[PDB]
């Protein structure tokens, strides 16, 4: 794992010798080269994992993570870079080397093999994600969003702390293959009670769970668009592995203490997609919609079956891809008509066909048309909630009408109808746009002709 | 026939001849706790480090 660490942490002498013209180019140009470099990590076998060393592991769960991070790393360094523009040149090489460690955090978050390095790590990511939206972010809401999402993080994640320095000292050892074989059985305690609810409870506030989701909508809207791809597609998911990793250590307990929170998700994605039919704001909108999502992967992993954990390996990079592009596209409209709210700006199709098109794609693979990789989690997902209870898939079909109810109705105010008549600076739509849509939307779209490598480490 | 001693003569330390034997235990005391075992043995390297969580060394 030290062929990806070395050149992520050599990207920085990179940024800060090169020119005040020509650092955008080199770090696109040599986080391609990453991007291509990470190809190296498929070799996965049917039965072992890929181990490295004593500290750095890889199987088929991280390994999609991984690519989807080294990828997407780019393509914020393209999309950053018409809002600081006019930027002074050292705040400039301050913003990539934030994206750089930030990227280097995850990459080594998503490989240790031990478990308080992964801690580490995962609170290693809050440093450089809170200075970048505190920081460049625009109004004035983005410092209480940065509080909001600081303290819920760490709030629910310091017992997770006391509960793995606590297994470090029962159990002996924390890492993860010494733990798959020397699990013991948790029985029925208040103290196995409350274990089950520190190891739990930091990945739920990062998930988010319903009812501990109220720093999305805030740290998800006053960030830049960097920050909303990181926000969106890495650190939910990060808090979903996460969870993939630490519930084995938690059985049989789990069979019956996931029952309160699943119905925490099952109810909660039917509100949550409501208030995107309701939704004032673009980006609010993309938000919900990410906790819907979200909370449909949380009931995946409480249940615990092999199809379940496919269907949330799938749906989470597939989701990081959808809502990566859909903020791209808000962000785009945003710097054109320099408003976020929805209803501003309509009648696109007339003025900007291409990037119409992009939107009714994004859109279609939002609400998981098939075959797309979308599809294939939320029908996997699907299947096991109806073999673990059948009432279930009433909470799921409803959930199946409202999504589209907001995806299309997120195509039609934006794109559809006649044009605003006093807004006349919509300009045609860049390269730079374009080919950040392209390369966001192609992938995904090849990821449905081979979707067997992002089908989780039990496919 | 008596001369009396000049200065410093008194208190001179003497040597005394006696027959009742030295009393090997004057103050009563009973036995010692037994000290804690020494150390001994070479210096060999720690057993994989520090062992402290991710540490290797």
């Amino acid at each position: 794992m030290l062929k990806y660490i070395i050149p992520t942490m050599m990207l920085m002498p990179l940024t800060w010798l090169s020119k005040n013209s020509m650092i955008w180019i080199n770090t696109t140009l040599h986080s391609l080269l990453i991007s291509l470099t990470s190809l190296l990590l498929l070799n996965q076998f049917g039965d072992n994992s890929l181990n490295f060393s004593l500290t750095f592991f890889s199987d088929s769960l991280s390994t999609p993570l991984l690519i989807l991070t080294m990828w997407l790393l780019p393509l914020m360094l393209m999309a950053s870079q018409h809002h600081l523009s006019k930027e002074n040149l050292a705040r400039k090489k301050l913003f990539i080397s934030m994206l750089i460690l930030l990227q280097l955090f995850l990459i080594m978050t998503f490989t240790a093999t031990e478990l308080i390095f992964f801690y580490i790590m995962f609170e290693a990511t809050l440093v450089p994600t809170l200075i970048i939206i505190t920081r460049w972010g625009n109004q004035t809401e983005r410092l209480n969003a940065g509080l909001y999402f600081l303290f819920y993080t760490l709030a629910g994640s310091l017992p997770l702390l006391v509960a793995l320095i606590y297994i470090q000292n029962t159990m002996g050892s924390l890492n993860f293959l010494i733990l798959q074989y020397w699990v013991q059985p948790m029985p029925n305690s208040w103290s196995n009670t409350f274990m089950w609810l520190a190891c739990m409870m930091a990945f739920m506030v990062k998930m988010p769970l319903y009812g501990l989701h109220l720093w999305l909508p805030k740290a998800h809207v006053e960030a830049p668009i960097a920050g909303s791809m990181v926000l969106a597609a890495i650190l939910l998911k990060l808090g979903g592995y996460g969870m993939m990793r630490i519930t084995l250590l938690l059985n049989p307990i789990t069979d019956f203490m996931a029952y309160p929170f699943i119905m925490l998700s099952l109810w909660g994605m039917i509100m949550t997609s409501s208030i995107c039919l309701r939704q004032t704001d673009l980006k609010s909108l993309i938000a919900y919609s990410s906790v819907s999502h979200m909370a449909l992967v949380i009931v995946a992993i409480l249940i615990q079956t092999p199809w379940s954990y496919m269907g949330a390996t799938a749906l989470m990079i597939a989701h990081g891809l959808t809502s990566s592009m859909l903020f791209c596209l808000a962000n785009s409209n945003y710097e054109r008509v320099h408003s976020r709210t929805m209803i501003l700006a309509r009648g696109l199709q007339t003025l900007l066909p291409l990037m119409a098109a992009w939107w009714l794609l994004a859109s279609l693979t939002n609400l998981a048309l098939p075959p797309s990789i979308n599809l294939i989690g939320e029908l996997f997902v699907v299947m096991s909630t109806f073999s673990w209870s059948n009432i279930t898939i009433i909470l799921m079909g409803l959930n199946m009408v409202i999504t589209a109810l907001y995806s299309l109705y997120m195509l039609i105010t934006t794109q559809r109808g006649k044009h605003t008549h006093h807004i006349n600076n919509i300009l045609p739509s860049f390269t730079r746009e374009n080919a950040l849509m392209s390369l966001h939307m192609l992938p995904l779209l090849l990821l449905s002709l081979n979707p067997k490598i992002i089908l989780g480490p039990l496919y | 026939g008596w001369v009396r001693p000049d200065l410093g003569e008194l208190s001179k330390v003497t040597k005394v001849k006696t027959d009742r034997p030295l009393p090997e235990n004057p103050y009563h005391s009973r036995a010692r706790p037994e000290p804690n075992p020494e150390v001994e043995g070479d210096l060999k390297p720690a057993r994989h480090g520090s062992r402290l969580f991710f540490w290797t060394m």
